[PDB]
C-alpha cells in the first residue's frame, strides 16, 4: 500500500543508493533482502541525479495543540463569509526529464486576478531538494489551448507569491482577520498552496495587535493584512471544499442551477468566481 | 507513471512538516500531541560488529545500535524542504547513521534532537566517552 505523495517522477531505471534514498521503498532493488537493505561496497552513490518529487497527495488532517486546522467546517466558513476568496489552479504536466506530476501554471481568484507562474518543481539532488524550473507541457486537449502561450509568459515563484500576498492583503484588510479559500476538488489547489503558504501556531502582527495572516522569509517576521508590504508567504490560511457538500455533477453545472451571470470563459479566475458564487447561493439561500 | 516513495501512514506528518515555517518544532510538537513517528526509513542488515560512530560512510552499528541510510533519517530530506544550515546542504544524505536500539523507533526524531561529539564521533549521551 503506497501513496502518490512524494512520488518519484524521474525516468531513471534504477532506485536510489541506501544512503541517498529518502525511504526504504525508494532504495534500488539490488540492495534489498529480507525486508531490509544491505550496503554493497563497490556499488557507489550517484552524485549527479535530479529526481522530480511530486507534491500531489497532501493530507492536512493533523491534530496538534496550538496549530489551527486549515480545512474548516461549513458552519465556521459561514461565520467567516467576509474572508471568502474563491481559488482555482490550471496546471501543466511534467515532461522530458520527468513524467507523472502537475505543476501550477495559472492561479485564479474570485477577485478576478490571474497569475501565471513559471513551471517549477521540487527536484531531489545528492545534497538537497532544489526548487527550480522544470520542463512542462500544457495538458493534452483543446479546452487547454489558451494555456500554450502562458508557458512563456510566466513569472518566477518568488514574484508570484509576493503578488498573491499583495492581492489578498488589498482585498481582505477591511473585511476580515483571515482568508478562507473556497475550493472545488481541492487536491491541486492544496498542492499549489505548498508554493505560497506556511503554517504554525497563531501569531500576532509585528506592527499591531491584529492576528498574523502573512509571513516574510527574508526577515523571519509576521504581519496582518494591513502591514504585509513586501511579505512573501500566506500564513495560517483557512479553506473548504465546496465539492464535498453533496453535489452530483461538475462545478459549472451546479453553479448554473442558481446563477446565470457568470459564463465560462475557461480561465482559472472564472472557476474561482463560480466556486465562491455557488458557495454563497448554497450556504445562504 | 512514476515510482511511489511513500506509505499512507506518513501522509499526515509529512504534509504537516512540509507546510510548517519551523519543520523541526512542527515534528516535535506532532510527537508531543500523540502523533506516530515517521516510518519507512532505510534500515540496514549489518554484522553489528561496527565501530559505533554516529555518521559513517559504511554501516558501523555495534551491538547496541541499528544502522540506517542517512537521508531517510533526515526530516528535511523526508519532507523535501530547505535544510537549516546556511549552505542548504545535508550532512546525513550520502552517509549511514547509527541510532541506539532504544531510539530506533524514531530515527528522524533522534537525529533532530541529538548532536554528534566532534572529538570522538559518537552521539552525546549515547556513547560519547569524553566529558
Ligand atoms: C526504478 N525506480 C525505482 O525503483 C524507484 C522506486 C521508488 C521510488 C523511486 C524509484
Ligand atoms: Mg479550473
Ligand atoms: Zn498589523
Ligand atoms: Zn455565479
Ligand atoms: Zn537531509
Ligand atoms: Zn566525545
Amino acid at each position: 500500500n503506497v501513496t502518490g505523495l512524494f512520488k518519484d517522477c524521474s525516468k531513471v531505471i534504477t532506485g536510489l543508493h541506501p544512503t541517498q534514498a529518502p525511504t526504504h521503498l525508494s532504495v534500488d532493488t539490488k540492495f534489498k533482502t529480507e525486508g531490509l537493505c544491505v550496503d554493497i561496497p563497490g556499488i557507489p552513490k550517484d552524485m549527479t541525479y535530479r529526481r522530480l518529487i511530486s507534491m500531489m497527495g497532501f493530507k492536512m488532517n493533523y491534530q496538534v495543540n496550538g496549530y489551527p486546522n486549515m480545512f474548516i467546517t461549513r458552519e465556521e466558513a459561514i461565520r467567516h463569509v467576509r474572508a471568502w476568496i474563491g481559488f482555482d489552479v490550471e496546471g501543466c504536466h511534467a515532461t522530458r526529464e520527468a513524467v507523472g506530476t502537475n505543476l501550477p501554471l495559472q492561479l485564479g481568484f474570485s477577485t478576478g486576478v490571474n497569475l501565471v507562474a513559471v513551471p517549477t518543481g521540487y527536484v531531489d539532488t545528492p545534497n538537497n531538494t532544489d526548487f527550480s524550473r522544470v520542463s512542462a507541457k500544457p495538458p493534452p486537449g483543446d479546452q487547454f489551448k489558451h494555456l500554450i502561450p502562458l508557458m512563456y509568459k510566466g513569472l518566477p515563484w518568488n514574484v508570484v507569491r509576493i503578488k498573491i500576498v499583495q492581492m489578498l492583503s488589498d482585498t481582505l484588510k477591511n473585511l476580515s482577520d483571515r482568508v478562507v479559500f473556497v475550493l472545488w476538488a481541492h487536491g491541486f489547489e492544496l498542492t499549489s498552496m505548498k508554493y505560497f503558504v506556511k503554517i504554525g501556531p497563531e501569531r500576532t502582527c509585528c506592527l499591531c495587535d491584529r492576528r498574523a495572516t502573512c509571513f516574510s522569509t527574508a526577515s523571519d517576521t509576521y504581519a496582518c493584512w494591513h502591514h504585509s508590504i513586501g511579505f512573501d508567504y500566506v500564513y495560517n490560511p483557512f479553506m473548504i471544499d465546496v465539492q464535498q457538500w453533496g453535489f452530483t455533477g461538475n462545478l459549472q453545472s451546479n453553479h448554473d442551477l442558481y446563477c446565470q451571470v457568470h459564463g465560462n470563459a475557461h480561465v482559472a479566475s472564472c472557476d474561482a468566481i463560480m466556486t465562491r458564487c455557488l458557495a454563497v447561493h448554497e450556504c445562504f439561500v | 507513471a512514476g515510482n511511489a516513495t511513500e506509505v499512507p501512514a506518513n501522509s499526515t506528518v509529512l504534509s504537516f512538516c512540509a507546510f510548517a515555517v519551523d519543520a523541526a518544532k512542527a515534528y516535535k510538537d506532532y510527537l508531543a500531541s500523540g502523533g506516530q513517528p515517521i516510518t519507512n526509513c532505510v534500515k540496514m542488515l549489518c554484522t553489528h560488529t561496527g565501530t559505533g560512530q554516529a555518521i559513517t560512510v559504511t554501516p558501523e552499528a555495534n551491538m547496541d545500535q541499528e544502522s540506517f541510510g542517512g537521508a531517510s533519517c533526515c526530516l528535511y530530506c523526508r519532507c523535501h524542504i530547505d535544510h537549516p544550515n546556511p549552505k542548504g546542504f545535508c550532512d546525513l544524505k550520502g552517509k549511514y547513521v547509527q541510532i541506539p536500539t532504544t531510539c530506533a523507533n524514531d530515527p528522524v526524531g533522534f537525529t533532530l534532537k541529538n548532536t554528534v561529539c566532534t572529538v570522538c564521533g559518537m552521539w552525546k549521551g549515547y556513547g560519547c566517552s569524553c566529558d
